[PDB]
């Protein structure tokens, strides 16, 4: 769509590898 | 074209939603989006990222934006796993949605 700066495309990949997975959010 | 273009175009869409910045680079389709209303905003970024390819929903919170009594509040308010940066499965994006929405209007 748009072209990236390198601030965003420097967080894409630090956001990526910091990213906590989880697999769904619900409460009991 | 992409499924991940068809998603992002209906997530901007949605109620209580409005998203500002977007950009594609190598790992996906990234934007900038703030939710809620009067009772609370919270700026989040979330990425589509394709990586047999590999589909998942990156979600950064954005805190910097906010003030520090802002950021009081929505701490009452939110569970503490979203102000951290989460991944998470594109058919739990629905689930998120709800969460931040109803997190917000507490």
């Amino acid at each position: 769509s748009n072209a990236p700066t390198l601030g965003e495309r420097l967080d894409s990949l630090h956001e990526i590898k910091s990213a906590r997975r989880m697999d769904h959010f619900n409460d009991d | 074209a992409e499924t991940i273009e068809i998603i992002k175009d209906l997530f901007e869409h949605l109620c209580g939603v409005r998203v500002h910045r977007t950009y594609e680079d190598d790992t996906g389709l990234w934007f900038d989006t703030s939710q809620g209303s009067k009772n609370g905003i919270m700026d989040y970024k979330l990425g589509f990222v394709k990586s047999e390819v590999d589909t998942e929903v990156i979600y950064v919170p954005l805190l910097k934006q906010r003030t520090a009594e802002e950021l009081q509040e929505l701490q009452k308010k939110l569970p503490d796993y979203l102000f951290e940066t989460l991944s998470f499965p594109l058919r739990s994006l629905n689930q998120f949605y709800i969460k931040m929405s109803k997190s917000l209007n507490k």
